[PDB]
């Protein structure tokens, strides 16, 4: 299909090679996820999300039909989101949110009405 | 459904005709001339100005203006000092005191409205069970001092006696919507 | 705008701070003849937009 | 309304519009300032029977929030699938009335 | 009695920040008197700074001292930027206020307030 | 109705009037004390008593939905009239 | 031709207020010389048109 | 009752003041389109919840 | 179908409940409570340490995408030892959903600023500092925003009086506006309105 | 019977709302031809 003239969003430029770029970002995300503990839920769910999207990119070579499958807007918004998930995974590796609750609140902290 | 307000970018080739039309538009200020045409067309329109104060802006019977205290057709005050208007007043603009009148009647001895606290919301006249306190139609009561806008009961009853003929007719026109 | 302030004042008695929409609905029903006057305003307004 | 036919032509030509068909000043087309009295209808709870308030009391149907997980009193705990807060929003369709200005 | 610190781990570290803020306020008074055209001496401005600091001399909690310094830096910032006007700076001097007498008899004559 | 105190000040229908030695009388100097002259207590007392055929009469104050909440007045006591607690009208039973 | 109709309505407005003094009175009191139907007069002397 | 009326959402392309001015002008035109439907589809009945 | 009662669907409640479990399983280090109201609004209650990780996760994660901070505010509850409840209201355009994240603070425990996650939070955090006196760590530029210059106290605290402590007037002797202790010609009249009869048995608190 | 404020039977007439700016004026050629003809005549 013919390359897009604009994405429709100010500041978001057209990607010439969206299939390649998505493959790079999703593959990079799955690499950093192997550094998480196996039991961490963020790893398991993000692996499911990413593999599902990676298989769509492998399946569909048409950009327009790929956008229909991904359901994340223009393919350039999908690429942007893919970069955001990768950036998050690097942060989650240092935050370690999978660890037990750091502290309980006071007993009536969340009791409403008082 | 959505529409584009400024996506007319179906870029096309330019003929001599369209290039000259574009050239004429730039060099002869044609769209600026259309602006002058519009303001010229207003010059010859009848202006919308009314001749205040000999003419007035239209109003409706629901208009919320200067407050008044009303009476029954006998001359007895309608207000029975229930204080519903005072309780609901979102500005606490109403201050009321009451006691048994000499004939045993439940009547007010103080009924004040701070017109500089009041927000002219009409909640008092909705809340009144006896149509005693109303916002009348008058809107021309600007004063030269702050103190003149602290209305007491005598002032509010005089507004009622002053404006009842128009107030009664406005209530007759709207009460079936209330 | 001055004509639309009249619709406000005709439903609520106030040109601006109507206090007309309340939890549960609206304070009062439309006066008879208001829809016709809103229609008369509405059918000319797009020309006013065109001039601007 | 009272413009002469010459001035009407002048202002119609100058504006590029037919101004006489949509005058901004109001004449006799508007409602009369006195109207017949209304007679408003009553709502669906104006019934003499089968109308017990406890069968139509919305406030008494409100309940406290459902506790999904609580570090205090409610433990939250095949591969469980990932979920979104809601399904993805469908793309808007381009207007058929007038897609482009 | 185990609490999170804000900035200072002990009252000694907090006293260090207090002295820094005091220096900053001390140096600012002559520039403020000059730029705002205040009808006071520089000495009178620095005595007022001193009196405001000693209004809190009794505070021992390092966290409260941290927050007093944070607020003192804000007040300094709106003074240097001339966000405060003359009315605002002169408010510190209470020049139209008749002070309440401190003895029992004077308060007894005036009214019922302790 | 409106009377005057010894100082000359009009007395209101609520019985208000400043003392002669009240400084607050200064506020009316070269101005005026506003006093409504139609005392409701005097006007309601001018109304005739209504004679009715029953022992319970309903008063809504006249004008239907423009009056006051409809109340029922007992007329069994023959030594006095039943007075409406809202509008002050009086009723008496015929026999 | 239609101008002549307009000027004649101006003559009616200018001569329809009770002579010169009546035209000056309304013109300088109200800044308006339109003629309308008299709807009434109240007890204070206000005239409604 | 916004899910019962037809109208279009004006969308900008450049994200600048001129596009936002065009969006607001067109939103007024779409408001007239909604008003027309409100006038014709105005239903009968009460105007506040029948729940005293 | 009952014309005066608000209609309800179970679909949004189920969807929001499931996403609440999802968020709690991913962030157990911080999540203290998850609940979905009968108005179908999801609230995640977190320990204050989790503010930046939690809100970063909700912005950037592909199944969340809460990219728009609708508002950020506080609630003062004097009976709690951590009297300030910090509320983040977030919007996801991708999934057309809203979520609320709540943490708590006291007078001497600052919260982390989330300006690095949402630049929108900048003025909101200034508003929370101004109105409630909650300090934010690592805020670029924290200072009053609504109150007057040199204003003392945090007026949205429950124990700050409605009319405050100082009022303003012009004084002709000094030729400027001056601040003086508040004195009112008419005191605000306090109304005791609560009925002594219980309104909502569904919220009756244990008799203890 | 109940009397309320309602639309007339059949509804109101259709309302214009789309932009309507007239197309007007001469071609580019006619304007340039008139302008150049004024110049040449004046030069002469
Ligand atoms: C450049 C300047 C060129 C001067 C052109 C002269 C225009 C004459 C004129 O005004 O006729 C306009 C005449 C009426 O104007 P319109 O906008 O079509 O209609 C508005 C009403 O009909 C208007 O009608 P009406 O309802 O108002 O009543 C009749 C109308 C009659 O009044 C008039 O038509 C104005 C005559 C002056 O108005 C009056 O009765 C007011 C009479 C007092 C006139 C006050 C105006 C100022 C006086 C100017 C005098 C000159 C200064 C001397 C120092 O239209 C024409 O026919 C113009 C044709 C071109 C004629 C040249
Ligand atoms: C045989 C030999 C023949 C040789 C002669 C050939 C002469 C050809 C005629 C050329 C006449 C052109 C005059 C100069 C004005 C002009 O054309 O400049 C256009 C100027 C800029 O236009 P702009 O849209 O900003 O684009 C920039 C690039 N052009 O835009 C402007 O200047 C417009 C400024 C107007 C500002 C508003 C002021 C009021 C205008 C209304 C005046 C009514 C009288
Ligand atoms: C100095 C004058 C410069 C030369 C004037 C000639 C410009 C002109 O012909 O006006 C054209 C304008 C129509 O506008 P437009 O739709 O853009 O024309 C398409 C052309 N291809 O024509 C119009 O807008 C219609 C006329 C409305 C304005 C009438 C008032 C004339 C203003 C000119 C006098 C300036 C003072
Ligand atoms: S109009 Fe509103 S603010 Fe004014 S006195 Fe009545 S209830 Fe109070
Ligand atoms: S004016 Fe009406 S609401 Fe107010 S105290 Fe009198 S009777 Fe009650
Ligand atoms: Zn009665």
């Amino acid at each position: 299909g013919l390359l897009k003239k604009t994405t429709g969003l100010v500041g978001l430029a057209v990607c010439d090679t969206p299939h390649e770029r998505l493959t790079i970002l999703y593959t990079k995300t799955l690499d950093i996820l192997k550094h998480f503990p196996k039991h961490a839920a963020y790893r398991k769910y993000t692996e499911q999300i990413t593999n599902e999207k990676l298989d769509m990119v492998k399946a569909e070579p048409d950009v327009k039909k790929l956008e229909a499958l991904l359901q994340g807007g223009e393919v350039e918004e999908v690429i942007l989101q893919a970069e955001k998930e990768l950036s998050l995974a690097r942060k989650m590796l240092k935050w370690k949110p999978w660890e037990p609750l750091v502290e309980e609140p006071p007993a009536n902290q969340w009791k409403w009405p008082i | 459904t959505y529409k584009y307000v400024n996506k007319k970018e179906q870029e096309s080739e330019v003929d001599m005709k369209s290039a000259t039309d574009n050239a004429a538009r730039i060099l002869m200020w044609t769209e600026l001339i259309r602006g002058l045409g519009m303001t010229l067309s207003y010059l010859f329109r009848e202006p919308a100005t009314i001749n205040y104060p000999f003419e007035k802006g239209p109003l409706s019977p629901r208009f919320r203006g200067e407050h008044a205290l009303r009476r029954y057709p006998s001359g007895e005050e309608r207000c029975i000092a229930c204080k519903l208007c005072e309780a609901i007043c979102p500005a606490q603009a109403i201050t009321i005191e009451a006691e048994p009148r000499a004939d045993g009647s439940r009547r007010t001895t103080r009924y004040d409205i701070d017109m500089t606290k009041c927000i002219y919301c009409g909640f008092c006249q909705e809340a009144c069970p006896v149509d005693a306190i109303v916002e009348g139609p008058n809107f021309e009561f600007s004063t030269e001092t702050h103190e003149e806008l602290l209305y007491n009961k005598e002032k509010l009853l005089n507004n009622g006696d002053k404006w009842e003929a128009e107030i009664a007719a406005n209530i007759q026109a709207d009460y079936l919507y209330r | 705008r001055e004509k639309m302030f009249e619709f406000y004042e005709r439903v609520s008695g106030a040109r601006m701070h109507a206090a007309y929409i309340r939890p549960g609905g609206v304070h009062q029903d439309l006066p008879l003849g208001l829809l016709d006057d809103i229609y008369e305003f509405s059918k000319n307004f797009s020309l006013r937009i065109d001039e601007v | 309304a009272s413009a002469t036919r010459v001035i009407q032509k002048l202002r119609n030509w100058a504006s590029g519009q037919d101004l006489q068909a949509k005058l901004q000043l109001r004449y006799q087309e508007i409602a009369k300032r006195t109207q017949p009295p209304p007679k408003l209808p009553v709502g669906p709870s104006h019934k003499l029977s089968n109308n017990y308030y406890c069968t139509r009391d919305g406030r008494r149907e409100v309940v406290p929030p459902s506790i999904i997980m609580s570090s205090q009193k409610a433990l939250v705990s095949t591969e469980k699938k990932a979920v979104t807060p809601a399904p993805p929003m469908k793309r808007w369709e381009l207007s058929k009335d007038q897609p482009y200005l | 009695t185990s609490v999170k610190p804000i900035f200072s781990r002990d009252l000694n570290e907090a006293k260090r920040r207090v002295r820094e803020l005091y220096r900053a306020w001390y140096r600012e008074v002559p520039n403020t008197v000059h730029l705002m055209q205040l009808d006071i001496t520089v000495k009178q401005g620095r005595d007022k700074v001193r009196e405001m600091f000693m209004k809190n001399a009794h505070v021992t909690d390092p966290r409260v001292v941290d927050l007093l310094v944070i607020k003192g830096k804000m007040e300094l910032q709106e003074t240097i930027k001339v966000w405060k006007q003359r009315t605002h700076v002169m408010r510190f001097f209470h020049e139209t206020e008749t002070p309440r007498p401190k003895d029992f008899l004077s308060k007894f004559y005036m009214g019922h307030d302790p | 109705g409106v009377q005057v105190s010894p100082s000359g000040e009009k007395i209101t229908h609520t019985g208000q009037v400043y003392d002669e030695k009240d400084y607050r009388r200064v506020r009316f100097v070269d101005r005026q004390k506003e006093v409504n002259e139609n005392f409701a207590i005097d006007l309601i007392a001018q109304q005739p008593v209504n004679e009715v055929e029953h022992r319970i009469i309903a008063c809504d104050g006249g004008g239907g939905a423009l009056g006051h909440p409809k109340v029922y007045i007992n007329l069994d006591k023959e030594t006095k009239t039943g007075t409406c607690g809202y509008c002050g009208l009086q009723f008496k039973q015929h026999h | 031709m239609e101008l002549v109709e307009v000027l004649k309505r101006g003559v009616q407005q200018v001569t329809g207020h009770g002579g010169l003094r009546g035209l000056l009175r309304v013109f300088f009191r109200a800044n308006d010389i339109r003629i309308g139907t008299l709807v009434g007069e109240d007890k204070y002397g206000n005239k409604y048109y | 009752v916004y899910d019962q009326v037809e109208f279009d959402v004006p969308i900008g392309s450049r994200g600048d003041c001129y596009d936002r001015y065009l969006c607001r002008v067109e939103e007024m035109r779409q408001s007239l389109r909604i008003i027309e439907q409100c006038l014709n589809k105005m239903p009968p009945g009460e105007i506040k919840v029948d729940d005293a | 179908k009952r014309p005066t009662v608000r209609p309800r669907s179970d679909v949004t409640h189920k969807q929001l409940s499931a996403f609440g479990e999802y968020v709690a399983e991913i962030l157990p280090k911080y999540v203290q409570q998850v609940q979905v109201s009968c108005l179908d609004e999801l609230e995640i209650c977190i320990h204050p340490d989790g503010v930046i990780p939690t809100l970063t996760f909700l912005r950037d994660h592909t199944n969340a995408q809460f990219k728009s901070l609708a508002d950020l505010t506080a609630v003062d509850v004097p009976t709690r030892q951590n009297r300030f409840e910090i509320v983040y209201n977030l919007l996801s355009l991708r999934f057309n959903s809203r979520i609320r994240v709540k943490t708590y603070a006291d007078e001497l425990t600052p919260i982390d600023s989330i300006v690095s996650v949402h630049i929108a939070a900048n003025w909101y955090e200034r508003e929370v500092w101004d109105m409630f006196g909650v300090f934010f760590f690592n805020h670029p530029d924290l200072r009053r925003i609504l109150t007057d210059y040199g204003f003392e106290g945090h007026p949205f605290r429950k124990d700050f009086p409605l009319t405050g402590y100082v009022e303003l007037r012009y004084d002709d002797e000094v030729k400027r506006v001056v601040a003086e202790p508040v004195e009112l010609a008419q005191e605000f009249r306090k109304f005791d309105l609560n009925s002594p009869w219980e309104a909502f048995p569904a919220y009756r608190q244990p008799p203890e | 019977k109940v009397k309320q404020d309602m639309p007339p039977p059949g509804g109101y007439g259709p309302i214009d709302y789309k932009r309507n700016l007239p197309r007007r004026g001469l071609s580019g050629y006619s304007m340039f031809a008139v302008g150049i003809g004024a110049l040449i005549f004046g030069y002469w």
